[PDB]
DNA sequence: GACCTTCCCCTGATGGGAAGGTTTATAAT
DNA sequence: AAACCTTCCCATCAGGGGAAGGTC
């Protein structure tokens, strides 16, 4: 076999499966990695999860700080690694440590003078955090390492919770297969649903974890679906709405016969009935383009559409004509009202003006262009100059 | 622009197209319809869904244009910009590019000679890769599976890095040092022989050096980021009633969008391995089912079987992008109708309907009503042409008034399927067709249909006057002939006309002239047959070229005379003084051509046509059910063979026959008796009219009707006759292709079921050979042009002597066609002499028209060489003198006329009148002809008998007749018994040949395909290589052994044969090279490497001339010699010359070896190579002309690694750019407008 | 059926073949080779540029033929633009030059 | 002349609602 | 599929004011 499905398929043999032992003590290996990180939050996952980071956050700070001196006293300073973590080591607090080195008196030695001012203020930085969380900068450290340690714990023990029962993602996933929705992707949605049960499931409620992780796959899986099934994306709730009204007409085929009418689905159903029909327009899917046509020939829809945004030349032409009489017909007026016409309008300019707009560098204001306008027109009505463009005009 | 270049798209390049990055894979919102942001069809990624508007509104109009409104982030700009701007999407992790690793030369694979199913085992996460070892006891590139890779990482946490997907292939892709790899390469070709050192090394260092010299980088071949078809180019547009229509690339993004975004989720989200392994495997299938779809597992649409077309393959097949829209479209000012004849149009005419005119020329009648002043505009002269105003008919006859009209017949196999006419407005809605023309076409008025379309530009109406008209194009390209000739009514006309019958009404008297003739008949005195003399005055212009006429009289007929009217001024008479049916009025208007040129020959062949069409009108000839008289001997004759079958029925039924000396005795008394009858009632037909003379009883020849149309030509052949008068022979089955019982019944009398159903079995055969054979056909010709269309007359004189030898096809006893018709129209490589040598019949090099060839033959030479195509100095084209004269103008040919494509279709136009099978029938030799025996290349001896024997196995038997002609050629194997020699003098049929009996494809169409293909036949003839005398091997070990002896100096060569070959070839006799060792079918690399250029352009030819010569095809040698001079355009260097096994184009090993050869300097051998039509255009210089023709994935990937370039020098790629293609006018405007470039 | 100028594809800016005498004829590569056997360069690439592809040209040659003036200006068929997109959206790079 | 009540436009104030997200425990591979 | 809850966006309603109308 060449395909994916089986690579996966076939790869998850090497995994065995765990009852009814095999739950409960990885369980058990589970909330003991969390009760470890428990004992070291003393010193709802929503806001636990806010401490966790700010334990982390705390930590970042120290080494922040940390790696700046070394960066200081080594990169900069050129003092051997081991002569710096056997003085640091211990103190972490004070200024002590940087005079005994500079007492050393090696060549290194006067270098450290100089990074001496730039490490001071950094040393305070670190040392008030001291008296923010009542600890020393060591006590950090140490319980962030064993809170790292319960996380690893949990790690391991989730990754094989989830390894044993991936076949029950299958096993769901395959009663849902014809969705516009391909299999791998149905088997990863219920993965995520399967891992999203495994982080809160308590192995004390006494219940075996099939029916929890059954739940949840189906819940992600039948979701997945609606968001990543159609082209054009519904709003969730539409999806199990059409779904309601579907099961219900499905089940009132044997009851009237053939099918039910559709006033019926408004009583049925708990919507008014103006709403059936929308919903029903809208579920309408895309044809592909390449359905073959007629005949059962090569052509195929995507062919038989025509681009109706195009503006035929047969218009465009015209559009020029128009253009030509009207650039002739307004240089036979005033040149006044020539530039009142091409103001009020676009003509030959960047942009149309309003009233004010014309009045404001014409040197007369609102009513006097109104009184030009309405004569100029009136000087166009009249036939004999209105002939060529009163061709234009056809209804 | 001036070129086009092809090259790796690099991550960074990706993004500069990109105006944006797509994050969710939807479309529209459902509701309001409007694109999503950072959708598929985002209009702040791309552009506005409206023109000159923004999404959200607030910005509507031209007055601000270049802005990006803060509320949505669109700018308002035109909207057809959603047609060119790109996408790109953000992959989580590398995706490999599927051409780069599944095409045949996986580009990954030989990139670090890795082979190609460790590659597809990496990628699918089913084992690590190492990368960079350095010092580890592992290599830099290596495959180890899970258990392996556990234990390792203890081994070196450092220096020892092997990763696991497509990450793992790109780092080995990146950190790879090529030019450091490849400077060893060079060395491990040098030293080591054994050419499995040779094999992938000499094309892996192409590869590398190819690769660097692109200067694209080899991690590009993962795909980093993905790019994005713009939205208009996969439109959602609404299918009107309702529902919407999409592409299947918006299903594909939509599944590749999907699952990237699932891998980054996973990523934040911290999942264990295999569900991300499984994501990475899914991400991977989305991207190459996105990329070309079917290589892998051929993802499905949703609610179908059907696969989702992909982007690959939107661009190759028949199909698709490159055959169906950039070589082809659909074209406005066009239309369609059934054609029918008015013979009423001259040549340059052609009846167009008045309702399709209107539609045609509207933009013309538009602007020519608004000049005029009577329309105010031009939605004025539209809505005027819409009320059919009678206004406008006249303006039609304005703008119609000598603008030709393009017709074409719907199937085009050559260029005359395409001709111009004067339209001549008609009512109706039937196009009305020349007579003439329905020839060239091809085409009867049983139903067929034709096209028009209307030049626009003022040059393509000169060029649809001086170029396609009808009236410039008469003889066919492929053969000088005619193809405009009277055709069944004309022919049948003129042979009632120059008809005699003695004793016709007024015969023997004497008239002052035609006009008196004419005047005689339709006063109802004399007849139209009677063999009166009359009195005619013949123009000949002689001496000077100075007009003489000449008045006499002659021995005709009233009608002759009559017909003597139309004949041009300087024709001699004698040309219709005869029965005067259609194989000759084909060569009256030949004589008339070629003598008077083209102007009187149109008008000559339109008043052929107005009179013969009137006068077999006012003949009657009609048919009726007496005019099939059966011979009253048939009874007989079928009684007596019937009877003649019995006895051979009792030979058998007691074994003195087997069965099948019974069934191949019945078949041929059966066949003889059919003879018999045909040649009975032929007898009684051809003689049957006998009349008194003067008042006593002669027979002459018969004036019935379905006879007179056999004798014409004008229909039916003598075939049909004996089967309409006759028994009609007996039939054949799809195989075992003949019957015993045959059909004693003629059409006349009427068959019985039993027959009619055995004739249906012939019947199928031939309705269903046509059919698919229209497939193939159309596959052959279509290869055929892809061969050859950049080869164009580009050059004057080429300037060499070579040419080819042209001799008379003299096979057997006489000649299937004079030298003269394979010489005519050529020019001679060099001065043919008189007879008596050391003189000048000819110059040194010469266009032959028909004079010279008149000349040549009354003096006795049937020895002329002449140039060729296919041997010619000239550099990516052809010279007007080496290839010849031809046209439809019988001058030597023009400068830039595209040849290549004209060649292609004279031997494809043929091609539908081929057939798929032939399944064929059918020992001193006898001298027919007096003449002299002459012997040729024989060695002899004298025996015991006291004559000559020949003691070499080619001998050639031709004959001197008393002029000097060769018209015998006989061949004779080793022992023959030679009564003359070399030199005497035969009586008429004397024998001089005598031995014993023993010491001891398809084909057609299907083998036109394969000679032009150059394939390897069944079970071929080897060649030896060196003269000298044969040399058997140790034994029989698998086949055989056989040792090569040359004679003198380096001897040696060898080769080993099967035993089960039986051998031909003498044991210690001299045979030079190039000899038959064993008896069988030879093929072209054979013949050239053995024989020559030249000898294996003349077996392409010879061989491939006579499946045309047994339909009755007839075209000249020159296009055939074009095509193979296009086959063997590649050659191999063998020295390396001065600089760099090697394939190259001849064209360019000459332009680097001859101008150093010059300079003094080393010069470089080639060798011939031989390739077939379809692999030589494989391979082109230009990568968009090949990726257009076949291959499209492979060529272009290939093109894509190598970074090449394109300037396109050529048709196929100007056409597909939509430019003047680089021939005849375009010629004329490439000339000058690329003298000015690149100087 | 006759047709001087109708509608037009959506995605590649062809005449349609319907619906269904206003179709423009299909000019294929047969015809092509015709056009290409007499030397016919201004016919033919009229025929491949102002009649089928080349949205502006189209409309340039309709306003010279209303004009009087029987000339063209051709353009980049539409086709070969789509392609080159087609091409692009792979991890293929295919531009043009100078000029 | 003021006073009491009346008749219409901007800030936003919001109940209304569509789109979105998190749970659901028998066991269920 | 249901079940109760939060973010964001409507297109409309209580509230204010700037004056406006009508009268013992
Ligand atoms: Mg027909
Ligand atoms: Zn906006
Ligand atoms: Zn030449």
């Amino acid at each position: 076999t060449t395909d994916p499905v089986r690579m996966y398929m076939r790869e998850m043999g090497t995994v065995e499966l765990l009852t009814r032992e095999g739950e409960i003590d990885i369980a058990k290996r589970i909330e003991d990695g969390i009760n470890q990180v428990q004992c070291s939050v003393a010193e709802v996952p929503k806001q636990f999860d806010y401490l966790v980071n700010s334990m982390r956050v705390m930590m970042d700070r120290v080494r922040t700080q940390e790696r700046l001196i070394m960066k200081l006293c080594v990169e900069q300073c050129k003092m051997p690694k081991k002569n710096f973590i056997t003085l640091f080591t211990g103190n972490e607090t004070s200024d002590t440590w940087f005079n005994a080195a500079i007492a050393m008196n090696k060549p290194w030695s006067e270098k450290l003078h100089d990074v001496s001012e730039e490490v001071h203020r950094a040393l305070q930085k670190l040392q008030q955090i001291e008296e923010e969380t009542g600890l020393t900068i060591e006590q950090v450290k140490d319980i962030n390492r064993r809170m790292s340690i319960g996380e690893a714990k949990a790690r391991r023990a989730k990754k094989e919770m989830v390894e044993a029962n991936l076949r029950l993602v299958i096993s769901i996933a395959k009663k849902y297969t014809n969705r516009g929705l391909q299999f791998l992707d149905l088997i990863q949605e219920g993965n995520i649903g399967l891992m999203k049960a495994v982080d809160k499931f308590e192995y004390r409620r006494g219940y075996k974890f099939s029916t929890y992780a059954t739940w949840w796959i189906r819940q992600a899986i039948t979701r997945s679906i609606a968001d990543q099934a159609r082209t054009i994306r519904i709003p969730v709730h539409m999806i199990e709405t059409i779904n309601k009204l579907n099961r219900i007409s499905r089940q009132m085929l044997q009851e009237m016969g053939r099918e039910p009418t559709p006033e019926e689905l408004a009583e049925r159903m708990l919507m008014p009935e103006d709403k059936i029909r929308k919903v029903l327009k809208i579920a309408k899917e895309p044809i592909s383009m390449e359905t073959p046509i007629g005949d059962d020939e090569d052509s195929h829809l995507g062919d038989f559409i025509e681009d109706t945004t195009l503006e035929l030349p047969l218009d465009s032409a015209t559009t020029e004509s128009l253009r030509a009489a009207t650039h002739d017909v307004l240089a036979g007026l005033t040149a006044r009202e020539a530039k009142v016409l091409r103001m009020r309008f676009g003509i030959d300019m960047n942009t149309d003006y309003t009233l004010e707009e014309v009045g404001k560098q014409f040197d007369v204001t609102r009513e006097r262009i109104r009184q030009i306008e309405a004569k100029a027109l009136r000087k166009l009505r009249h036939p004999s100059r209105s002939e060529v463009l009163r061709s234009f005009l056809d209804d | 622009f001036d070129a086009i270049k092809i090259a790796l798209a690099s991550p960074d390049m990706i993004r500069s197209w990109s105006f944006g990055e797509v994050k969710k894979p939807e479309t529209i919102n459902y509701r309001t319809f409007k694109p999503e942001r950072d959708g598929l069809f985002c209009a702040r990624i791309f552009g506005p869904v409206k023109d000159y508007e923004c999404l959200c509104g607030k910005y509507k109009r031209l007055k601000h244009r270049g802005v990006i409104c803060e509320k949505c982030g669109v700018e308002v700009t035109q909207t057809k910009v959603r047609r060119e701007r790109m996408g790109h999407i953000e992959l989580a992790s590398p995706t490999a590019h599927i051409w780069f690793l599944k095409s045949l030369p996986s580009r990954i694979g030989l990139l670090l000679d890795m082979p190609l199913r460790d590659i597809e085992r990496v990628l699918y996460f089913e084992s690590y890769v190492v990368i960079e070892g350095g010092m580890t006891n592992l290599e830099r590139q290596q495959i180890l599976t899970e258990e392996q890779y556990l234990d390792a990482l203890e081994e070196f946490g450092d220096e020892f890095d092997a990763k696991m997907g497509a990450e793992a292939i790109q780092a080995l892709l990146k950190s790879m040092d090529l030019e450091q790899e490849c400077e060893q390469l060079r060395e491990e070709l040098n030293e080591t022989n054994s050419e499995t050192k040779r094999k992938k090394l000499t094309k892996r260092i192409k590869l590398l050096e190819a690769f660097v010299q692109s200067g694209n980088k080899p991690e590009w071949m993962i795909l980093t980021v993905l790019p994005v078809l713009p939205p208009d180019l996969r439109p959602l547009v609404p299918l009107d009633g309702g529902r919407f229509a999409t592409s299947d690339l918006n299903d594909l993004y939509r599944r590749v969008i999907n699952r990237n975004n699932r891998l980054k989720r996973l990523l934040d989200l911290a999942a264990p391995d295999i569900i991300v392994r499984n994501e990475k495997r899914m991400l991977q299938e989305a991207v190459d089912a996105l990329l070309d779809n079917g290589r892998r597992g051929r993802a499905i649409t949703g609610s179908n079987k059907r696969p989702l077309k992909s982007l690959a393959d939107m661009i190759k097949g028949k199909q698709g992008r490159f055959r169906q829209n950039l070589l082809g479209k659909r074209v406005d000012y066009s239309g369609r109708s059934v054609i029918t004849v008015g013979p009423y149009l001259r040549l340059h005419q052609c009846g167009l309907p008045k309702k399709m005119a209107l539609e045609l020329f509207k933009p013309f009648i538009y602007g020519k009503l608004e000049l005029r002043g009577l329309a105010t505009t031009i939605k004025a002269a539209k809505k005027m042409v819409e009320r059919e105003e009678a206004v406008v008919w006249d303006i039609l006859d304005e703008v119609i008034r000598e603008h030709p009209v393009l017709l074409n017949r719907a199937p085009t196999l050559h260029r005359l399927g395409i001709q111009a006419f004067e339209p001549v407005l008609i009512e109706g809605k039937a196009i009305q067709l020349h007579p003439l023309v329905c020839a060239a076409y091809n085409a009867d008025f049983d139903g067929d249909q034709m096209a028009v379309h209307v030049p626009l530009t003022l040059e393509a109406q000169l060029e649809a006057r001086a170029l396609m008209m009808s009236t410039n194009n008469i003889l066919s390209p492929a053969n000088g002939e005619p193809i405009i000739v009277p055709s069944q009514d004309v022919v049948l006309g003129l042979y009632y006309m120059t008809r005699d019958c003695v004793n016709a009404k007024g015969e023997g008297m004497v008239l002052t002239g035609p006009k008196e003739a004419e005047r005689l008949y339709r006063s109802g005195l004399a007849s139209l047959h009677a063999r009166v003399k009359v009195r005619i005055t013949e123009y000949e212009k002689d001496a000077n070229g100075e007009l003489v006429a000449k008045t006499s009289l002659k021995d005709t007929t009233v009608g002759r005379a009559i017909l003597w009217m139309i004949v041009p001024k300087g024709l001699p008479y004698s040309i219709v003084n005869q029965a005067l049916g259609k194989k000759a009025i084909s060569k009256m208007l030949n004589t008339c051509y070629r003598i008077l040129g083209l102007k009187p020959t149109v008008i000559f062949a339109d008043q052929i046509m107005y009179t013969g069409f009137a006068y077999a009108a006012r003949s009657g000839a009609s048919v009726g059910i007496d005019d099939m008289v059966i011979p009253e001997k048939k009874h007989e004759i079928i009684s007596e063979a019937e009877a003649e079958v019995a006895e051979i029925q009792e030979q058998f039924q007691s074994g003195l026959v087997t069965a099948g000396e019974r069934y191949n005795k019945v078949i041929d008394i059966w066949a003889a008796a059919n003879d018999r009858v045909s040649k009975a009632m032929m007898d009684n037909l051809q003689t049957e009219t006998v009349i008194n003379r003067d008042g006593q009883e002669e027979k002459q020849v018969s004036f019935n009707s379905i006879y007179m149309m056999a004798d014409s030509g004008a229909r039916g052949s003598a075939a049909q006759i004996r089967q309409l008068a006759g028994m009609r022979g007996l039939m054949a089955k799809p195989d075992g292709s003949i019957i015993e019982t045959p059909i004693t019944a003629n059409f006349r009398e009427g068959l019985n079921v039993l027959q009619y159903f055995i004739s249906t079995h012939g019947a199928r055969k031939g309705l269903a050979d046509t059919a698919l054979k229209t497939a193939n056909s159309g596959y052959l010709t279509r290869r055929l042009v892809d061969v050859a269309q950049d080869l164009v007359v580009t050059e004057d004189d080429c300037g060499t002597h070579e040419g080819i030898m042209m001799t008379p096809v003299i096979e057997g006893g006489d000649v299937k066609e004079p030298l003269r018709d394979r010489v005519l129209g050529r020019v001679t490589a060099e001065d043919v002499l008189k007879p008596g040598t050391a003189d000048i019949l000819v110059p040194r090099n010469t266009l032959l028209h028909e004079q010279w060839c008149d000349l040549l033959e009354e003096n006795s030479v049937d020895a002329v060489k002449v140039r060729s195509v296919v041997s010619c100095d000239t550099d990516f084209g052809v010279c007007a003198h080496c290839y010849g004269r031809d046209l439809a103008r019988g001058h030597i040919i023009n400068k830039g006329e595209a040849i290549g494509v004209i060649a292609a279709q004279s031997i494809g136009e043929p091609g539908t009148q081929l057939t798929m099978r032939t399944f064929h029938i059918g020992s001193s030799i006898q001298v027919k002809n007096k003449g002299s025996i002459k012997l040729s290349n024989v060695k002899s001896v004298v025996n015991s008998s006291g004559k000559l024997v020949i003691t070499s196995r080619n001998t050639e038997l031709k004959l001197i007749d008393e002029f000097g002609r060769t018209k015998e050629s006989y061949k004779v194997p080793y022992g023959a018994v030679l009564a003359k020699g070399d030199g005497e003098q035969v009586a008429g049929g004397e024998t001089v040949a005598n031995w014993d009996p023993h010491t001891m494809i398809t084909g057609g169409l299907p083998r036109v395909a394969d000679l032009f293909e150059a394939r390897r036949p069944k079970e071929p003839a080897i060649l030896a290589e060196i003269s000298g005398i044969v040399s058997f091997g140790k034994e029989t070990k698998g086949k055989r052994r056989l040792v090569i002896t040359p004679v003198d100096g380096s001897d040696p060569y060898e080769e080993m044969i099967p035993k089960w070959r039986q051998l031909n070839v003498f044991e210690g006799e001299r045979v030079e090279r190039g000899d038959v060792i064993s008896d069988g079918p030879e093929a072209p690399h054979d013949i050239l490497r053995l024989r020559g250029v030249h000898a294996v352009t003349r077996y392409i030819v010879n061989e491939v001339q006579d499946v045309y010569r047994l339909q009755g095809v007839k075209i000249n040698d020159k296009h055939i010699e074009v095509i193979v001079r296009q086959m063997l355009r590649k050659a191999t260097i063998v020295n390396a010359g001065s600089s760099d096994g090697e394939q190259v184009e001849y064209s360019r090993v000459k332009i680097a070896n001859r101008e150093l050869e010059a300079n003094g300097k080393v010069g470089a051998t080639y060798s011939r190579d031989l390739l077939g039509i379809t692999k030589a255009s494989l391979a082109t210089e230009s990568f968009i002309s090949a990726a257009s023709f076949q291959e499209t994935t492979r060529v272009l990937t290939e093109a894509a690694v190598a970074g090449k370039r394109d300037e396109l020098r050529g048709l196929k790629e100007n056409v597909i750019v939509g430019r003047l293609i680089p021939a005849g006018t375009g010629y004329a405007y490439h000339q000058d407008r690329m003298r000015r470039r690149a100087a | 059926h006759a047709r001087s100028t109708g509608s037009y594809s959506l995605v590649t800016q062809q005449p349609l073949g319907g619906k269904a005498q206003f179709g423009g004829q299909r000019f294929g590569e047969m015809e092509v080779w015709a056009l290409e056997a007499y030397g016919a360069a201004y016919t033919l690439q009229e025929m491949l540029t102002v009649k089928s592809d080349d949205v502006n040209g189209r409309t340039k040659m309709y306003k010279n033929i209303v004009d009087g003036n029987h000339q063209m200006e051709p353009g980049m068929p539409e086709s070969f633009n789509v392609l080159l997109k087609e091409i692009r959206s792979l991890g293929i790079n295919i531009e043009l030059e100078d000029e």
